[PDB]
């Protein structure tokens, strides 16, 4: 696993010793090379895992997340090149350093074989994100946003640490392989109930679960574009990966401890979706759509069936790519208009046709049009939920309809109709933006050809 | 005489059926005149900013900013916990959760009892 | 070896080459529409061969060529079902599409994005072929959603018009409501039959329960615009006339009836779902004919006619006659597409004017359109020995002699009368009077594209019923013996509808005027269904989406509970702890108190 | 460029701050009318008439012709609910209550008549259809090792 | 559309608007031309029987019962011209309208085509640049104090002057651009 970790670390001296005008070029080229190297992790077995050493191991659940993490960095660099033009060289290097440190922490977190190691890196991912949000954010709300993003997270994760050390004093190990092979049932007890809550709440708060999601709209609308990309595409999936890993020691308590969350998700996905129908901010709408998709992922993980896990993995990957693309499109509008209000810039299909095509493809993917992998994950989750209880279809069905509505709403308000008369500064789209959208959208349609790569270890 | 039109929330009253337009008073005419005056002032300001050759930027609209701010950020500082808000919040945020919990719990208890008694006929049910 | 499979796959494959060339140099020139039209004609000619093979022998095939993935015990592969339905529907769809493309080459001549328009039409045709030839439920869903997306894109062709965007979103909304039932059926079949493949579903379901069939019926009602989910089809007339003639007239809207036909082995084993289908179809056909009887836009009249015909197809499905419903689909394609082309010809010749109040004497002014529309109206009303005879007459006979609802039968007969009535209305108000269009007469039929495109479907709507009926194997027991009055019922009700409509239309010339009645207002405003149901639910949804979900819960109470309470309590405790005057008096008094407490409490 | 004092504020309680709010929203003090001082945080925002954007004049030269809005004029709290793509409140030729009564009556009558026709079906004066081999026992399901009770058909 | 609106409609304007609406809806009811001619002459006779009345109160009592009678018998599906706000081609060509300023963002290889057009465009731009500085002062001195009372604009009064705020009216895209 060090063949990926060491070059990512070498990105830092390469960034700092680079010329003043060559930081973006070198960073982009070497990040793309690291992504190409990390592509080799996709060769997985139907057997246990790729146990490289005592410290790191890879799975068909970890491999797609690692590939997505390594692929997101060049896109973030391209997206950040524009609005950081008038910034001093040292601060640009600091920005790139924050992005590299985030990538390193994520890489290690996904492959860590120890629960405590996983916790440490899972928390280490907070500092770069907080600095990025509160330093290079634009509005004055960013400070408050950062505070929320911090304390919510910590409020969930401090109990987990306690539980973790408690577990290691009882079983004697926190290694995931030993934990899986030596699993024992959890008896119905108040102590076991609180241990379950401590092990679950930290991952619930970062999905985010409905009712614990208030930090996400603030953080995503106040972050810079690269921060929004990494928050929506990768940092949300940390909770899903953690819950997928930790549910092996929580049975059979999950059979009845999952009821409050399942409801909170199944109703919650409705509410957030309906919230998207009445929203005046593009980024806020995209963030709430992320909340709805992650509620579906929460349901999938709590159901605890093979089809549920396959659908959850596929949906996590698909949502990461789609939400990153949508945030990039919204930002490409914002850098022209400087408003972030949906109804200001209108009728943009007439002025920017290719960007309108990108908007259409992104909206179609978010709408879960078959055979996209978004729909593959959604349909597998829906089938598993139907087996769990035939009534669930109702709520699931409703969500589907609502989703389409707001997706097309966002497409119709910004792209169709008449152009705004007084807005005369809408320049032709640059090659950088078009390439960014193409590099977002081509991997999705390529992945629909080999879905087994993103279906997780239960395929 | 003809059958009367009854306005509703989603089908409003026609302007030609308003008695208010037939009750003309000097004060009404003055109100209409000053409404037209303020509209004309706003139109003149916009059109002066709009036809200017030098300007090369989106024209800022204070009304739009006020609308977005009122819809988003002015909500909580003007919130006051009242019996109406407390009751509506409790209902709309708690009732659906317990309703769906009852429905799903009853369904799963029924299914579990049927499985335990063995009378469910799960033949060919291989994937779950 | 067995050219059947190669030919069937080659048709669908060569339908896709112009899509690949849409990035080449041909797409930037003015020869692209002719390229697409020629490709479709070649595909029709090629697809004519497997139909001949099936007609000679009865050749049937399943082609599972590409293995997509395997979820444990469930194998998903790209599979095509080349059965009677596929090899009979593909030539008809290709023929109609070729005619429509030739028509659009003339109709959309001044449109700047005509290449894009042609490309969009070909994409819809590809998706519809995928829908029709699918063998598993996932591929069928792919086609199902593809045709819906193409419908959204083609309805909102003029994206600067608010009404077009509204109509496109409306179509998406109703078809999503149907998609709910589609997904229900897929989940049920995966959970119980362990398959999405059609063969295993037929094997393992000897007595199909209610849930999957009700889901399928919901999907069919959504996509074929049955009474609950009907208004989107009349709203879809916002698109250009070729779109209305291709998608929302004869090819795309019969997809729900096709879905119910594909699952007919499971449908005949359920009596409740059959009755539900019968009642839904009967109410749909009656209501839509009643709405059509008072319309003034010609495209609206033809759209409501299409909806009533779809209701009649669902009635035919409900009485356990799926092959009759397929035959009706095939005949309706021909004559309804030609009727829409004639209407579009009139609209173009009258300077994009669609109201029948403003078209007068066109019987002599444009004779070819007149004859084509007369023949189409005669085929739609089931004139004997024409294309519509061989399906509509048999359907009426089958409904007459069957153990069914009396109300549904009565509604079907009344709907037949109303079909004759609105055909009379179109002819009378568009061709028979004195001219009522603006003085600058720009009437012109003399374009070979329009003439040839209309003429091919004219020959079709004259002879295709005879040819197809005589060339297919018998698939049902005939109704050989019948009471004489029961045998003539369709003709009798058609003649009565004709006569009553003509008599009522001839009184419009009298010099008397009166205000309308309540029944007329009900019929003109489409039973007030679009008003109420497009104002009461939507409002009550959107209002809630802002008042409760967004403001009360998310912005106020969820904020009140966790973060704001924490901030308030911590700040109050900070003020309590830090507000000390700095006087050692009170500090040392407190020290004394804690010393006493530690002395007398911890021992 | 908007100042701090130009933003929405709390509910106006005195006529002076009432008049101050009216000027801020570019409207007459006689026409200004805030939402009732309930719990929900409407605050200083003015309550405009609940008419839709579709019933605005289409022949006026609006600055935004598609939305039918003018620059600087106060925007209704629920503008995105009424954007001509959504719910409209335009007057109808027939009253709302009459339309509701007529539609509900038609639907209820059709349902009742379908149920009546279910109870009183239509059929032909014939007996059941006859099938030769024990009502096609072997061809319909099978079970060829049970020797079903033979059903013989009557020739008349 | 082109004319500035007033503060209110007088009684005469309201009566004439009713006359036009009633005739249009009567035409929608009477499809044939001779029937429409007969009933429109009858409606004209009915309309001017109170033409000579002097008092305002009853003249306003009329035109109220007239509005009620119109709304009762208003033909719920009246004929609309296709380009009118309710017509079948109202905003059909709205998507083909592109602003003039977009031409400023063309590539030089694109502007190399059509050199005469862009030379004329530069002439228009310089004319606008001078006329604007004149127009601002003209509007400043021609306006009453306290702001405009009506959104009507004055013409040019000097020799080389242009009407104030003329650019975005003269450079309209077109009725049918493509
Ligand atoms: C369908 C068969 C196609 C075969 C031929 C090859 C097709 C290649 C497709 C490549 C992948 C999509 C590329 C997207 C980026 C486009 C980049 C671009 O700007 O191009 C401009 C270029 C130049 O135009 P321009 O003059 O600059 O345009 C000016 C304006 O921008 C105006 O621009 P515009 O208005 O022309 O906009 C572009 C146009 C087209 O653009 C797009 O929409 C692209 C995205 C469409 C799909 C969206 C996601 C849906 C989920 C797909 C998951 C499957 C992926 C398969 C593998 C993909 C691998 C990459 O928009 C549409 O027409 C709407 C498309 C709606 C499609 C709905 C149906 C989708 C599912 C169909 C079934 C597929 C599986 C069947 C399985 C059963 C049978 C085997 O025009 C094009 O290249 C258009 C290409 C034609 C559309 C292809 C749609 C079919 C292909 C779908 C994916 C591949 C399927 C392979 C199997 C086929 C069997
Ligand atoms: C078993 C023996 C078999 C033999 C049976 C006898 C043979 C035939 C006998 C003839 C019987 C009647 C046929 C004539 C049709 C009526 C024509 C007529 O007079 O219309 C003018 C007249 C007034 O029109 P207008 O205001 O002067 O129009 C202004 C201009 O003319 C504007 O004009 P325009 O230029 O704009 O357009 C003209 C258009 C405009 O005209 C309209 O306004 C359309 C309305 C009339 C047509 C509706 C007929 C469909 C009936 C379906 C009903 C299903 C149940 C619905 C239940 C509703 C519940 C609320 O009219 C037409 O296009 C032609 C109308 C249809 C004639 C062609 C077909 C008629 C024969 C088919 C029916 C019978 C044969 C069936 C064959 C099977 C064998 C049984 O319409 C009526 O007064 C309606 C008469 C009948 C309606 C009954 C429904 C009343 C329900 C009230 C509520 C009752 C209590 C419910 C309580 C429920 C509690 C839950
Ligand atoms: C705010 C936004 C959402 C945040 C996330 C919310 C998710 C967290 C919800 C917690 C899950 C449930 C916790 C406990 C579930 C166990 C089942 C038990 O509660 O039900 C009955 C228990 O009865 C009563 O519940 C006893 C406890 C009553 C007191 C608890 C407080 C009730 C409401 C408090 C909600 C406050 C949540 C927020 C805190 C800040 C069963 O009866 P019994 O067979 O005897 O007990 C079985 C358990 N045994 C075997 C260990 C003995
Ligand atoms: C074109 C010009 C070039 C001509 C030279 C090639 C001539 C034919 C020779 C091809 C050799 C055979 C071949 O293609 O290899 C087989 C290979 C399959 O590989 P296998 O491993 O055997 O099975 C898959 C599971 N692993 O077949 C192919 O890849 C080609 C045929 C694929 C069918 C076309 C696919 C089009 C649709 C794209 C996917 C759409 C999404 C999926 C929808 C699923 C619906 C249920
Ligand atoms: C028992 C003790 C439990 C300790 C719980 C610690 C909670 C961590 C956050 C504590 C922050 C309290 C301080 C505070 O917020 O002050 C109010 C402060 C006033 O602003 P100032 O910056 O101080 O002054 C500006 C004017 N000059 O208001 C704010 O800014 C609020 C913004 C921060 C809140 C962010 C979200 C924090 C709460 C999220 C939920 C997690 C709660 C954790 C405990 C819950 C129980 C498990
Ligand atoms: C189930 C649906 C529940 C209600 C969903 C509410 C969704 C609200 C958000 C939608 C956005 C608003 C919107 O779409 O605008 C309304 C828009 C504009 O109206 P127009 O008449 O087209 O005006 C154009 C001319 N000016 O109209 C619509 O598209 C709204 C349509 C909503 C349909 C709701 C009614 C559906 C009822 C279904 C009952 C039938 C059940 C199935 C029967 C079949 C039996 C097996
Ligand atoms: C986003 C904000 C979320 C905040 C976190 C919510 C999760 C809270 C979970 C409980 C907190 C403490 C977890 C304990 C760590 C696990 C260790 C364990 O399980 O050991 C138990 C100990 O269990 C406990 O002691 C737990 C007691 C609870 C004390 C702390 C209360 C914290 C608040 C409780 C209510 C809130 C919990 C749900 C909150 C929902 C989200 C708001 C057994 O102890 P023994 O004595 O050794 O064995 C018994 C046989 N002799």
């Amino acid at each position: 696993m060090l063949k990926i970790i060491i070059p990512t670390t070498m990105l830092l001296p390469m960034t700092w010793m680079s010329k003043h005008n060559m930081i973006w070029i070198n960073a982009t080229v070497h990040s793309l090379l690291i992504s190409l190297i990390s592509l080799s992790l996709l060769n997985q077995l139907g057997e246990n895992s790729l146990n490289f050493s005592l410290t790191f191991f890879s799975d068909s659940l970890s491999a797609p997340l690692l590939v997505l993490t390594t692929w997101l960095l060049p896109l973030m660099l391209m997206a950040s090149q524009s609005h950081l033009s008038k910034e001093t060289t040292t601060r640009k290097k600091l920005y790139i350093t924050m992005l590299i440190l985030l990538q390193l922490f994520l890489i290690m977190t996904f492959t860590a074989t120890e629960l405590i190691l996983f916790y440490i890196l899972f928390e280490a991912t907070l500092v770069p994100t907080l600095i990025i949000i509160t330093r290079w954010g634009n509005q004055t709300e960013r400070l408050n946003a950062g505070l929320y993003f911090l304390f919510y997270t910590l409020a969930g994760s401090l109990p987990l640490l306690v539980a973790l050390v408690y577990i290691q004093n009882t079983t004697g190990s926190l290694n995931f392989l030993i934990i899986h092979y030596w699993s024992h049932p959890l008896s119905n007890s108040w102590s076991n109930i609180f241990m379950w809550l401590a092990c679950i709440m930290a991952f619930m708060v970062k999905m985010p679960l409905y009712g614990l999601h208030l930090w996400l709209p603030k953080a995503h609308v106040e972050a810079p574009i690269a921060g929004s990309m990494v928050l929506a595409a990768v940092l949300l999936k940390l909770g899903g990966y953690g819950m997928m890993r930790i549910t092996t020691i929580l049975n059979p308590l999950t059979n009845y401890m999952a009821y409050p969350f399942l409801m909170l998700s199944m109703w919650g996905m409705i509410m957030t979706s309906s919230i998207c129908l009445r929203q005046t901010d593009l980024k806020s709408l995209i963030a709430y759509s992320s909340v709805s998709h992650m509620a579906l992922v929460i349901v999938a993980i709590m159901i605890q069936t093979p089809w549920s896990f396959m659908g959850a993995t596929a949906l996590m990957i698909a949502h990461g790519l789609t939400s990153s693309m949508l945030f990039c499109l919204a930002n490409t509008n914002y850098e022209r208009v400087h408003s972030r209000t949906m109804i200001l810039a209108r009728g943009l299909q007439t002025l920017l046709p290719l960007m309108a095509t990108w908007w259409l493809v992104a909206s179609l993917t978010n709408l879960a049009l078959p055979p996209s992998i978004n729909l593959i994950g959604e349909l597998f989750i829906i089938t598993a939920s139907f087996s769990w209880s035939n009534i669930t279809i109702i709520l699931m069905g409703m969500n589907m309809m609502i989703t389409a509505l707001y997706s097309l709403y966002m497409l119709i308000t910004t792209q169709r109709g008449k152009y705004t008369h007084h807005i005369n500064n809408i320049k032709p789209s640059f090659t950088r933006e078009n390439a960014l959208m193409a590099l977002h959208i081509l991997p999705l349609l390529l992945l629909t050809l080999n879905p087994k790569m993103i279906l997780g270890p239960l395929y | 005489s003809f059958p009367k039109y009854k306005p509703s929330r989603l089908a409003t009253l026609p302007a030609t059926l308003d008695p208010a337009e037939y009750d003309i008073s000097p004060e009404t005419r003055k109100a209409q005149a000053e409404r037209l005056a303020i509209r004309s002032r706003l139109k003149r300001e916009y059109l002066l900013q709009y036809n200017d050759p030098n300007r090369l930027g989106v024209i800022e609209d204070p009304a739009l900013i006020r609308w977005t701010y009122a819809r988003s950020a002015n909500i909580y500082p003007n919130f006051r916990p009242t019996p109406k808000t407390s009751l509506l919040g409790a209902l709309f945020g708690i009732g659906p959760l317990f309703f769906w919990y009852y429905v799903f719990k009853t369904d799963r208890d029924k299914k579990e009892k049927l499985i335990q008694e063995g009378k469910l006929d799960q033949t060919f049910n291989i994937s779950y | 070896m067995n050219p059947f499979a190669s030919l069937t796959l080659t048709t669908l494959t060569i339908l896709t080459i112009p899509i690949m060339m849409s990035n080449s140099n041909i797409y930037k020139t003015n020869l692209y529409p002719n390229y697409v039209k020629t490709t479709v004609s070649y595909a029709f000619t090629l697809s004519l061969v497997p139909l001949l093979m099936f007609m000679h022998t009865g050749q049937e095939m399943i082609i599972s060529n590409w293995h997509w993935m395997t979820l444990q015990t469930v194998e998903l592969s790209l599979s095509f079902k080349m059965d009677y339905f596929s090899v009979m529907f593909i030539p008809v769809a290709l023929f109609v599409t070729w005619s429509i493309m030739e028509f659009s080459m003339w109709y959309m001549h001044s449109d700047p994005f005509i290449n894009r328009f042609f490309k969009y039409l070909l994409l819809f045709l590809i998706t519809m072929m995928i829908l029709v030839t699918a063998n598993n439920l996932f591929q069928l869903f792919i086609g199902w959603e593809g045709v819906g997306i193409m419908s959204f894109l083609l309805i909102g062709w003029w994206h600067g018009r608010t009404d077009a965007n509204t109509a496109a979103l409306q179509a998406i909304l109703y078809n999503r409501i149907g998609d709910i039932g589609f997904v229900l059926s897929m989940a049920w079949f995966l959970t119980h039959s362990n398959a999405w493949d059609l063969q295993q579903i037929f094997m393992l379901n000897n007595e199909c329960p209610n849930m999957p069939l009700i889901g399928l019926l919901l999907a069919a009602a959504g996509k074929s615009a049955q009474f609950g989910l009907h208004p989107w089809l009349p709203s879809a007339m916002e698109g250009p006339t070729p779109v209305s003639a291709l998608l929302h007239s004869s090819t795309m809207v019969v997809a729900g009836v096709f879905l119910l036909i594909r699952f007919y082995p499971l449908m005949e084993t359920n009596k409740l779902v059959q009755t539900m289908t019968l009642c839904l179809g009967a109410i749909t056909t009656l209501f839509t004919a009643l709405c059509a009887i008072t319309q003034n836009d010609i495209k609206k009249i033809v759209a409501f006619s299409t909806s009533s015909q779809l209701g009649l197809m669902m009635v035919t499905i409900g009485i356990n006659q799926p092959h009759l419903a397929f035959l009706h689909i095939c005949m309706h394609a021909f004559f309804k597409a030609m009727l829409f082309m004639c209407s579009g010809s009139i609209i173009h010749s009258l300077n994009d004017e669609q109201d029948i109040r403003k078209m007068g004497g066109l019987y002599k002014a444009m004779p070819f359109t007149t004859t084509a529309l007369i023949i189409g109206s005669l085929a739609l009303t089931g004139m004997p020995y024409l294309t519509g005879f061989y399906s509509k007459d048999l359907i009426i006979e089958a409904v007459n002699m069957s153990y069914t609802n009396a109300w549904a039968l009565l509604m079907t007969l009344i709907a037949t009368s109303l079909t004759a009535a609105y055909s009379t209305r179109i002819i009378f108000f568009a061709f028979l009077g004195k001219p009522r269009f603006p003085p600058l007469v720009l009437i012109n039929e003399n374009n070979p594209l329009l003439i040839n495109s209309i003429k091919r479907l004219l020959i079709g709507s004259i002879f295709a019923g005879f040819i197809i009926s005589n060339n297919i194997p018998p698939m049902t027991v005939p109704n050989t013996t019948m009471p004489l009055y029961m045998k003539m019922t369709a003709l009798i009700v058609t003649i009565m509808g004709f006569m009553l409509a003509l008599e009522l239309n001839n009184t419009t010339y009298y010099l008397k005027f009166k205000y309308p009645s309540q029944t007329y207002k009900f019929s003109n405003m489409l039973g007030y269904y679009p008003s109420i149901m497009h104002r009461l639910p939507t409002y009550h949804n959107l209002s809630m989406s802002q008042k409760s979900a967004s403001s009360l819960l998310d912005l106020i109470w969820l904020e009140t509970i966790l973060p704001k309470t924490t901030s308030f309590i911590q700040m109050k405790m900070s003020i309590m702890v830090s507000n000390q005057k700095g006087l050692i008096k009170l500090y040392f008094l407190s020290f004394l108190i804690t010393i006493m407490i530690s002395m007398t409490l911890f021992n | 460029h908007v100042t701090k004092d130009m933003f929405p504020g709390p509910y106006p309680k005195t006529p002076e701050e009432r008049a101050a709010a009216a000027k801020k929203y570019n409207m007459r003090v006689e026409d200004y009318e805030p939402y009732p001082d309930d719990g929900m945080g409407y605050g200083d925002y003015p309550k405009l008439p609940d008419r839709s954007q579709q019933e605005r004049d289409p022949w006026y030269d609006w600055d935004h012709p598609d939305l039918r809005l003018n620059w600087g004029e106060p925007i209704h709290w629920d503008l995105d609910m009424y954007i001509r793509n959504r719910v409209d409140t335009s007057p109808t030729p027939v009253s709302w209550n009459t339309m509701c009564k007529h539609l509900f009556g038609f639907v209820a009558f059709m349902l009742f008549m379908f149920w009546v026709g279910e109870i009183y079906p239509s059929y032909q004066p014939v007996g059941p259809k006859q099938y030769p081999y024990n009502d096609l026992y072997l061809e319909r399901g099978g079970d060829p090792t049970k020797e079903p009770e033979p059903v013989v058909h009557y020739e008349i | 559309a082109f004319s500035a609106p007033a503060a209110y409609l007088t009684h005469q304007q309201k009566v004439l608007r009713l006359y036009k609406r009633a005739l249009r809806h009567l035409e929608s009811w009477c499809v044939h031309r001779d029937k429409y001619r007969y009933f429109a002459c009858l409606m004209r006779a009915r309309f001017d029987e109170h033409k000579n009345e002097k008092d305002m109160v009853k003249a306003t009592q009329l035109l109220r019962q007239a509005e009620e009678e119109f709304w009762y018998g208003q033909h719920p599906q009246p004929y609309i011209f296709p380009e009118s706000p309710g017509g079948t081609s109202y905003e059909r060509y709205e998507c083909y309208k592109v602003p003039e300023w977009c031409l400023d963002d063309w590539h030089p290889s694109e502007k190399a085509m059509y050199p005469d057009y862009f030379a004329k465009r530069e002439q228009w731009k310089r004319l606008r640049r001078e006329s604007w500085e004149r127009e601002v002062k003209q509007l400043q001195e021609e306006t009453p104090p306290g702001g405009p009372r009506t959104e009507a604009l004055p013409p040019a009064r000097k020799e080389g002057d242009l009407p104030p705020l003329w650019w975005h009216i003269v450079t309209r895209p077109r009725e049918r651009p493509m």
